RNA sequence: AUUUUAAAAUUAUUUGAAUUUUUCUUCUUAUAAUUUAAGUUGUUUCUAUACAGUACUUUCUUAACCCACUCGUCUUGAAAC
RNA sequence: AUUUCACUCAUAUUAAAUAAAAUAACUCCAAGUGGGCCAUUUUUGGUAAGCAGAACUGGCGAUGAGGGAUGCUCCUAACGC
């Protein structure tokens, strides 16, 4: 009627048999919730620099065929 | 026990015989795996009935050959024996059980002109 | 390739040659420096001790002192601890 | 063409004459320090001082008991330590970290200092070579010196007795020698143990501690 | 010679210091001599002794000498003086000893075996003081006055040891053990 | 005894021959087998592994795309071990060199008329022994419905997957786990 | 019935030391800290608020975010087979600028210039740090007067 | 059917230098042979001047020496009273 | 903060040592299991128990071989012919 309610012998046997694993160390994390108004400024500031990267790369196309 | 003649050797010549084959009679003696708990020969248990495994297997060299040191290939009619003659120094023939006096005794005499041996060239005379 | 025998490097004349290319010479040497000694017997064991005469004399003063102050000092400890028991 | 040969027999060749004049140097340095080493103590005796004798920087390590029954931290340094069933032997450089590394396990091993002989004659009998490409290496006895040439050379080492000069002396190239080399395995000794249980230094017949020079009778006797 | 009446004890002098430090640049120097198998052994008991009595473990030390003391005339006969210290199951005591013999370990081989047969006292539990060669007319015991009289005599009173070749297992008649 | 894993034995992870029996893909596997050996090229040893795989992991490529691939690379050859398909979304096609599987009747027909040649691999194998001039290419290999299912457990937060549902509407799984108002949202 | 509640078992982690109680002190709020620096957890209890949890107490871990009087850290734990990352959100109190990091920086710093001379003179020199190793041997000068016997001692 | 090659060692004639001063002293600085290299070869006798014999191969039967609890099942645990 | 451009940081001994470290990483589809017990060391209730309840390792279960006369768990040591 009586049983065993608590042990955790051979556990960390199974914990180990597939190693401990790591996180995965990635470059870019998501930036959805952190702190705004920094953010925004910076969307605009890469739009300004995409705009001026943009504008020679049509240039230049525009040059080469003559 | 290891038995050598030439080059062929063997490496056991007892049969394996089922456990418990001796004091049952219907238990066959032809082997079969024992499974089930507290058996005493699945456990290799000193003092009982050995296990075959793959460790007894024979040398790849001398796997097929009969103490004639040639294969054994069986033959139903003259025909079937006509691809011996560019082989005939690595076969025998034995002529199938179920084939009548007549025809065994034109195979017999073909194959002694072709010279091949034929192992049960005793039969039905 | 198919393997062969394995020799013995070290009793196989041919193949300890062939794994070090200077063991005939050093061999050698050691050969006829055997040679010449047992040639030299009733005449060799003689300059040994006109030899040892010449330096185990000057060494000898120098091991007795050494050893002789160990064990004089061995016994100051004794003695020192002696008569620190009364 | 015919010419593919005859230049390689030359490189062979000169080759082998190098190899030749560095084993002359190395007897040379042999001798040479060994005789200033037992004239520097009969100096010391004279002029009241002491001589401590430099320490060693190799040990050869044996191991004494099966692979039952261990704590995980025991095996982590077996695995480390290239030592993967009983009787087999490795050498080990000397630092303050290898120590650490060896005080987890001393009462499983006996190691010591090796003399120079010693270390030819385990190279000579009991030398197996790993080749092939990398993690894939076909355990192969000596008996030629193109394999340590095709491997090895590069760093100048070009036959046996280098390998043993960089052995018995810790010279700069000395992981690459002896990662090298598969772990030796030897058969038991001739007249048996005393005790594996006790330890070497216990006043009791024991074998687990260090024996400094005391590893070369062992080793003669389980070569 | 005989390798089956050999003890395996010597005798050793060890000389010590600790490595000098920006506190302490010249440190003391210590010696001992111990009787033990081999010098491993010897300087192992020395670290022993060191970090007991002084305040030196091995690990902060250097070792500055091992030099296996010999003996002189090892086929003169002398009298020796043990002083000693041994743990018994309820307690710890010490002791003074007797014994005759040509060399220092051969004494103290002695000293061992009475020690294990009269007190059951292992090599572990025992420490070795001052073992020093005395005087004939400063001896203590009976049984070391009674081998110093003027004409030493007596009859051979022991079975015969014979060889294992002619350890015949089946005799012909009944041998004797007079001798005479 | 001794101490190693999975005993002194080298695992690896992959498929070995071919499970097809198409005579003609036998023909092509022992031919690329023979040129990526006596030829060690990095080109023939990938091709030959490429069509070994099943048919999941040789995916069609459209001919939009692979005329958007080929756009910097004018008089070469673009190299497709999968079927390349037509587009009706394409106004116009340029001319095009591409050696590929199988190609469909429409694809076909477009690619001859601008002037291009359609290519199978045993003449890639005599033109180009070690794949000068030419580039690899490989289609979408993530964009089969099935792979929708995959991943997190649709209820775990903040997943992606599909679920597997009789229909669709209004009263087929939308009510208690897929918002607020039914006590949470996924 | 079991009791988990959220500051169990904190009666000695969580306590001021002896004769050090109080409030921080004014150049606390000076401390300059920036995205993707190291960071130590200590818990102050004098501040109840932006408290960290009990496990996350004397941990290092990356910033990744910075607020007005906040600070977002991203701390390992392992979790029974695995290392989950957490991200755990103190208030400025509760937070420490690493030294862990020191000694790699001087390194840094000190082998530029060695590396600079050494280029400039056209030298082959080691950086790489050196594990203690075994001595040379040396002649050790003493007198006999000032070597010391000693032997075991009786027992009293 | 072309890595049982190359090299190495040996022996007998040689082309030159050393040193350890020599019937195993070194350094393939020229040709021939041999194996110690490059995992066993030879000589006599018997079976026998046979055709199934008491010899050889093989299968049964019966001894000796050592060893061997009744299988299947549920169970932490079965030879189980 | 980001975007460009210029200059420059050991490497062949690898920014400390050691490593039959890629026998790695990831995704898919599924089985059996979810009554346990024992030993050294720490440890709670009980006068105690071959009693009841926990911790870290190693075992027995799922496992035979040599030894302890004998013995599921002790010592040596784990298994092709
Ligand atoms: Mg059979
Ligand atoms: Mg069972
Ligand atoms: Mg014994
Ligand atoms: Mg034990
Ligand atoms: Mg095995
Ligand atoms: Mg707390
Ligand atoms: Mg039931
Ligand atoms: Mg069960
Ligand atoms: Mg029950
Ligand atoms: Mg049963
Ligand atoms: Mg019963
Ligand atoms: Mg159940
Ligand atoms: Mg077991
Ligand atoms: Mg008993």
């Amino acid at each position: 009627a009586k049983s065993k309610n608590h042990t955790n012998h051979n556990q960390n046997r199974k914990a180990h048999k597939n190693g401990i694993k790591k996180p995965k160390k990635h470059k870019f994390m998501s930036r959805k919730g952190l702190d705004p108004n920094f953010f925004r400024n910076q969307k605009y500031c890469l739009k300004g620099i995409q705009k001026k990267k943009k504008e020679l790369k049509l240039k230049a196309k525009q040059e080469k065929n003559n | 026990a290891v038995k050598k003649v030439g080059k062929i050797i063997k490496k056991r010549t007892k049969k394996f015989t089922r456990f418990q084959s001796n004091r049952f009679m219907r238990v066959k003696p032809a082997w079969r795996k024992p499974r089930g708990i507290d058996c005493r020969v699945r456990r290799r248990y000193k003092g009982t009935n050995l296990m075959p495994s793959i460790g007894y297997g024979s040398n790849k060299k001398t796997k097929f050959l009969l103490p004639n040191n040639k294969y054994k290939y069986v033959v139903k009619n003259v025909k079937e024996m006509e691809p011996l003659i560019m082989n005939h120094t690595k076969y025998c023939v034995q002529i199938a059980h179920n084939v009548s006096s007549k025809k065994r005794k034109q195979i017999i005499e073909r194959a002694k002109q072709m010279n091949v041996s034929v192992i049960n060239a005793k039969a039905r005379l | 390739k198919k393997r062969l025998q394995n020799k013995n490097s070290l009793t196989n004349f041919a193949v300890r040659c062939r794994l070090n290319p200077a063991y005939k010479l050093l061999r050698s040497l050691a050969v006829l420096r055997m040679r010449k000694s047992i040639l030299e017997k009733s005449k060799n064991k003689k300059e040994k001790r006109v030899q040892k005469q010449i330096q185990k004399k000057e060494l000898q003063k120098i091991n007795h002192d050494y050893y002789k102050g160990v064990a004089k000092a061995v016994k100051k400890k004794k003695k020192r601890e002696e008569k620190k028991a009364k | 063409a015919a010419k593919k040969i005859k230049t390689l027999k030359l490189i062979n060749k000169k080759k082998r004459n190098d190899l030749r004049q560095r084993t002359l140097r190395y007897e040379e340095e042999y001798e040479s320090e060994r005789k200033k080493i037992i004239e520097l103590k009969r100096e010391a005796r004279k002029n009241n001082c002491f001589y401590r004798e430099a320490e060693k920087k190799v040990v050869f390590v044996i191991r004494l008991k099966g692979v039952n029954k261990l704590p995980p931290k025991v095996r982590s340094v077996f695995r480390l330590l290239r030592l993967l069933q009983v009787h087999n032997g490795v050498f080990v450089k000397v630092n303050k970290a290898t120590k650490e590394m060896l005080k987890i396990v001393e009462p499983y091993v006996t190691y010591g200092y090796p003399t120079l002989s010693t270390v030819r004659k385990l190279l000579y009998k009991r030398g197996y070579v790993r080749v092939g490409k990398v993690r894939r290496y076909a355990r192969k006895k000596i008996q030629d010196n193109a394999d340590i040439s095709k491997h090895l050379g590069k760093y100048n080492v070009h036959g046996i007795e280098d390998m043993v000069y960089q052995l018995y002396t810790c010279g700069p190239v000395f992981k690459k020698v002896n990662n090298f080399l598969w772990a030796f395995k030897l058969k038991p000794p001739r007249k048996g143990f005393k005790a594996k249980r006790h330890a070497f230094n216990e006043p009791r017949p024991g074998d687990w501690g260090n024996r400094e020079a005391h590893i070369n009778e062992l080793i003669n006797r389980m070569i | 010679i005989d390798n089956s009446l050999n003890t395996n004890i010597h005798q050793y002098h060890i000389v010590g210091r600790a490595i000098p430090t920006a506190k302490d640049k010249n440190p003391n120097v210590y010696r001992m001599c111990i009787f033990a198998k081999n010098d491993t052994n010897a300087k192992s008991r020395f670290w022993y002794f060191m970090k007991k009595i002084n305040k030196l473990k091995k690990s902060n030390g250097e070792l500055l000498a091992c030099e296996q003391i010999k003996e002189r005339f090892p086929l003169r006969v002398k009298n020796y003086g043990v002083l000693l210290r041994y743990d018994s199951r309820t307690g710890t005591h010490n002791m003074y000893k007797e014994f005759r013999d040509t060399t220092k370990e051969g004494a103290i081989a002695q000293l061992y075996s009475e020690m294990a047969g009269r007190h059951r006292a292992r090599a572990s539990s025992i420490n070795i003081i001052r073992i020093s060669e005395i005087s004939s007319s400063l001896v203590r015991r009976p049984h070391i006055k009674q081998l110093l009289k003027r004409r030493l005599r007596f009859p051979a009173l022991h079975l015969p040891t014979l060889q294992k070749e002619y350890r015949k297992k089946f005799a012909s008649k009944r041998p004797s053990t007079y001798r005479m | 005894g001794i101490a190693l894993k999975n005993v002194g034995r080298i695992k690896k992870h992959g498929r070995k021959h071919l499970v097809s029996k198409n005579p003609y893909l036998r023909l092509l596997v022992k031919l690329y087998n023979f040129l990526a050996r006596r030829t060690n090229a990095n080109f023939n040893k990938i091709i030959a592994k490429r069509l070994i795989m099943p048919k999941r992991y040789r995916p069609p490529l459209s001919l939009s795309k692979l005329q958007y691939h080929m756009a910097n690379h004018p008089n070469d050859i673009a190299v497709v071990v999968g079927s390349i398909t037509d587009d009706k979304r394409l106004f116009s096609l340029k001319q095009l060199k591409v050696c590929a599987l199988r190609f469909t009747e429409t694809a076909r027909k477009r690619i001859e008329d601008a002037g291009g040649e359609c290519l199978t691999f045993d003449q890639l194998a005599l033109k180009y022994p070690t794949g000068k001039k030419c580039v690899l290419l490989r289609g979408p290999t993530k964009a089969r419905t099935a792979e929708k299912h995959f991943g997190k457990a649709p209820g775990k937060p903040k997943s992606k997957a599909r679920p597997y549902v009789r229909s669709k509407g209004r009263k087929f799984e939308k009510a208690r786990g897929r918002r607020k108002s039914r006590a949470y949202k996924k | 019935g079991k009791s988990r509640g959220k500051r169990s078992g904190t009666r000695y982690k969580f306590s001021k030391k002896f004769r050090k109680h109080g409030e921080c002190t004014a150049n606390k709020y000076l401390e300059k800290l920036n995205y993707g620096d190291y960071v130590d957890i200590v818990c102050d209890s004098t501040q109840q608020k932006g408290m960290p949890f009990n496990y996350y107490h004397g941990k290092t871990g990356k910033i990744f975010h910075i607020t007005k009087r906040g600070v977002g850290v991203l701390v390992n734990k392992r979790v029974k087979h695995r290392i989950e990352q957490k991200k755990v959100c103190v208030r400025i109190e509760h937070v420490r600028k690493s030294r862990c990091n020191e000694d790699f920086l001087l390194r840094k710093i000190k082998n530029a210039e060695l590396i600079k001379e050494a280029k400039l003179k056209n030298e082959h020199i080691n950086i790489k740090r050196k594990t203690e190793g075994p001595k040379p041997a040396a002649m050790i000068k003493v007198p006999p007067s000032k070597i010391i016997t000693i032997e075991p001692l009786p027992f009293y």
